[PDB]
RNA sequence: UUACUGUUCCCUGGGAUUGGCUUUGGGCUUUUCCUGCGCAGCUUAGGUGGAAGGCGAAGAAGGCCCCCUUCCGGGGGGGCCCGAGCCAUCAGUGAGAUACCACUCUGGAAGAGCUAGAAUUCUAACCUUGUGUCAGGACCUACGGGCCAAGGGACAUUCU
RNA sequence: CAGUGCCGGAAGGUCAAGGAAGUUGGUGACCUGAUGACAGGGGAGCCGGCGACCGAAGCCCCGGUGAACGGCGGCCGUAACUAUAACGGUCCUAAGGUAGCGAAAUUCCUUGUCGGGUAAGUUCCGACCCGCACGAAAGGCGUAACGAUCUGGGCACUGUC
RNA sequence: CAGGGCCUAAGAUCAGGCCGAAAGGCGUAGUCGAUGGACAACAGGUGAAUAUUCCUGUACUACCCCUUGUUGGUCCCGAGG
RNA sequence: AAGCGAGUCUUCAUAGGGCAAUUGUCACUGCUUAUGGACCCGAACCUGGGUGAUCUAUCCAUGACCAGGAUGAAGCUUGGGUGAAACUAAGUGGAGGUCCGAACCGACUGAUGUUGAAGAAUCAGCGGAUGAGUUGUGGUUAGGGGUGAAAUGCCACUCG
RNA sequence: AUCCCGUGUGAAUCAGCAAGGACCACCUUGCAAGGCUAAAUACUCCUGGGUGACCGAUAGCGAAGUAGUACCGUGAGGGA
RNA sequence: GAGUUGAAAAUAAGCAGAGAUCCGGAGAUUCCCGAAUAGGUCAACCUUUCGAACUUCUGCUGAAUCCAUGGGCAGGCAAGAGACAACCUGGCGAACUGAAACAUCUUAGUAGCCAGAGGAAAAGAAAGCAAAAGCGAUUCCCGUAGUAGCGGCGAGCGAA
């Protein structure tokens, strides 16, 4: 139907550019986190 | 064959219908996808071919949770 | 076959697989500012309300000039100079003072925001190669497997 | 190069799914009406219709392209005698059949007319052009060699007669 | 002598592999597959019905057997043919 | 139709009109009707699943075959041409989808045959005969197909 | 409506959720997204008994004898 | 309980009242082909180092790669595989026909094919019916009923 963009919320592991410093909290694209993140052992997906 | 392991799904019998009610036979296919997926217990990918909807699932419950499911050993894959 | 109804090859848009950064830009905004020739006139009467208080040395009236809008009638406004005034029922006018202040409308601007569209990159999805390189008792310049590399790259493919 | 096809073009019109500002309806916690056996308005929610604007290719639009599909006309009038028409007028088209050939595997009327071959020729050869209805890669016109090809004549030869 | 116990061509099947409603389809090593490669026998006689097959002569391949001579040979693989 | 009910619908009006104010049933036998093959025999066909390339149509692998005779291309060597080359007899050489002609492959005319000797032949003649040739063995392609030097031909005396 | 599937989105836990033929309110009924279960019913290559207003060699099974035989067809198949 | 060595005589020999031939239960053997399964093949054969191939099972072993996967070796009377008339379940799924043509519809989810399992299969323990009164998993028959409905409102289809 609509496109609707999915928000994943995550950890980060380790610092990486234009996200941040290590240990922290944000929101992504499910493509960007499971492709790209996920696999680098970089990120965590987060749901408590 | 068109079916995903996971969720098991088929290629569903559909008529295509015109504006004239002449109906046809046709099939309606399982979106699949040649995908490499990250296994973390594995620390490694895998190949599949999977449903999309598969992939979903694969996201909300983990993948493991999915292939005991489908009896599907990680390591024959 | 330019009879009818369709199917298929094929082309093109949405969705999905599918991501990052940057630009440029069409339509809405979030403070906030620009802007109005019924006539009676101090005169290009913004509607509605608080409404005798405001604007000043964190420096006005008044003339010297820069800019922009323009119905060249005049309006907003930067610099400088200037130094104690522009003021209200003061009478007109359906509606009040450019003393001030709130949600706002006619269109403009600006930094900020949503969604495209578009173009550009990037690499990790995905595609394509490899007498590149490992590999079991031994081979795989026998298809293929793992790793590495090379070229593409969010296009394409596949599905709806 | 009008029609059709094909290719290229991008300004305007048309243009689906899908989005989408916004309106609109049903229900209804409730609020009032009413000498008839009831009725009228209505928040939130849920559900339904409509929907300005955004929305590609294609089509309409503009250009090229015949060894792409195909197409290549009428009517008049005119010259030292009859005549004919090089030359003019007009009409209509995208344009009006050029070179070469022509009674032809094409010619209706038709055994056209003329010449030749025969004592005698509806066939044959050459030429005229009045091409019903030739014609240029569905090729046009030539052409040495070739053909169990089609067609006319002649010598030899024979019971074909 | 002719095929098999040898080798491969066209082709066929095809472990694993890729694909596919099912049956199956494609395809690698492998394995099949002669109409080809390789490989050693002739004359005479007999003869109701067989003969390069049985008889008599000379032959020839492949193994085994002994003597002698050496110590590594065998397959996998590299090559010439 | 709510509904009314010996009445009711239409109506301002029973004013008129419409329809109603009553009726057995269960079998068996027969005749007909309907549904199934439906009185019987008779198509061309249509679809589904298999079976066929021992014939023929293309090809593939590997073999084999084509008496005999002619003709005489290039080339080459010689020898006159000029400094180079051209031009020309000569010899040699042995090309050709060359020629004549058996095998072999065909099938042009005629006669015979027509309940044939034969479901395509015999007889006399005829075409090709070193090639775009003939053939053996083993294979390949299969019917919404295949193959076709194209006849709608051929795919087991069957092929729009 | 109920039911079940392709593509895409995507809830609520009993103060819920679903069904009652679009949909909403009210009431009634029920507890989807885990499985397994006998009988009553269908059938005859057959086995054992039984009956027949069934046939009696052109009938009854194609087949009362070599019968799926002989024969025909490359084969599937036909078939006395 | 007396004769016997199939149809099936004849011949030849046996076996037999310490019980033959015969009838029933349980075992034994079962060449070659066939799932075919040591490897091959043109079924009923060949070659063999004599072997139930492959897939599951038990153990040992342990690639690329640490855990693993794959592979290798061995054990094992060793689970499966094939066959099967109709019925049944699932999967694919027509066309002639009817409609006096035909396209929606009908034929019919029938035939056919494929796969699967059983003596039956499937279904099955209310997220069900119903209607203000009640029922209490599924299947099957009678009936409701050719009713309500569906329908180029046609041919027809047809509940609860
Ligand atoms: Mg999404
Ligand atoms: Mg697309
Ligand atoms: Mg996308
Ligand atoms: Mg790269
Ligand atoms: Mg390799
Ligand atoms: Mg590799
Ligand atoms: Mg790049
Ligand atoms: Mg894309
Ligand atoms: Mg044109
Ligand atoms: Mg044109
Ligand atoms: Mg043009
Ligand atoms: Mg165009
Ligand atoms: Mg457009
Ligand atoms: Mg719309
Ligand atoms: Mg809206
Ligand atoms: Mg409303
Ligand atoms: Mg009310
Ligand atoms: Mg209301
Ligand atoms: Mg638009
Ligand atoms: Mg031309
Ligand atoms: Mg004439
Ligand atoms: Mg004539
Ligand atoms: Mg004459
Ligand atoms: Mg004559
Ligand atoms: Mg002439
Ligand atoms: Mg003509
Ligand atoms: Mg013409
Ligand atoms: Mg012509
Ligand atoms: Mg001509
Ligand atoms: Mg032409
Ligand atoms: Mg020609
Ligand atoms: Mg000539
Ligand atoms: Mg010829
Ligand atoms: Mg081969
Ligand atoms: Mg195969
Ligand atoms: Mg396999
Ligand atoms: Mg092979
Ligand atoms: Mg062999
Ligand atoms: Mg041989
Ligand atoms: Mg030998
Ligand atoms: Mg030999
Ligand atoms: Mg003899
Ligand atoms: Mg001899
Ligand atoms: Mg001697
Ligand atoms: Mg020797
Ligand atoms: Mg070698
Ligand atoms: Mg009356
Ligand atoms: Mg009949
Ligand atoms: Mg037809
Ligand atoms: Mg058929
Ligand atoms: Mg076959
Ligand atoms: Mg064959
Ligand atoms: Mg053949
Ligand atoms: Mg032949
Ligand atoms: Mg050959
Ligand atoms: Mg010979
Ligand atoms: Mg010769
Ligand atoms: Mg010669
Ligand atoms: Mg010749
Ligand atoms: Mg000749
Ligand atoms: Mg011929
Ligand atoms: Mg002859
Ligand atoms: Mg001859
Ligand atoms: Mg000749
Ligand atoms: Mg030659
Ligand atoms: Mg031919
Ligand atoms: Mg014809
Ligand atoms: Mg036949
Ligand atoms: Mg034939
Ligand atoms: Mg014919
Ligand atoms: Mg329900
Ligand atoms: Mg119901
Ligand atoms: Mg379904
Ligand atoms: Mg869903
Ligand atoms: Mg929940
Ligand atoms: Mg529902
Ligand atoms: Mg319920
Ligand atoms: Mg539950
Ligand atoms: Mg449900
Ligand atoms: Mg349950
Ligand atoms: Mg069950
Ligand atoms: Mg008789
Ligand atoms: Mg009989
Ligand atoms: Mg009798
Ligand atoms: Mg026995
Ligand atoms: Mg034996
Ligand atoms: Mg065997
Ligand atoms: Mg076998
Ligand atoms: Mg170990
Ligand atoms: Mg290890
Ligand atoms: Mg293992
Ligand atoms: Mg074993
Ligand atoms: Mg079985
Ligand atoms: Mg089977
Ligand atoms: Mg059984
Ligand atoms: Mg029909
Ligand atoms: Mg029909
Ligand atoms: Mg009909
Ligand atoms: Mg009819
Ligand atoms: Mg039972
Ligand atoms: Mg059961
Ligand atoms: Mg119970
Ligand atoms: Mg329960």
């Amino acid at each position: 139907q609509k496109k609707v963009k999915k928000i994943r919320k995550i950890i980060l592991k380790e610092d990486i550019p234009d996200l941040g410093k290590k240990g922290q909290l944000l929101d992504v694209r499910a493509g960007f986190l499971r492709n790209f993140l996920l696999p680098l052992g970089k990120a965590e997906v987060v749901t408590p | 064959r068109r079916i995903c392991p996971f969720t098991g799904k088929k290629s569903n019998k559909a008529n295509r219908v015109s504006h004239s009610n002449h109906k046809t036979k046709r099939l309606q296919f399982v979106n699949l996808q040649y995908k490499r997926v990250w296994w973390e217990a594995g620390k490694r990918f895998v190949k599949l071919r999977l449903s999309t909807k598969a992939l979903k699932t694969i996201e909300k419950n983990g993948l493991d949770a999915v292939a005991k499911k489908a009896g599907i050993d990680l390591r024959k894959e």
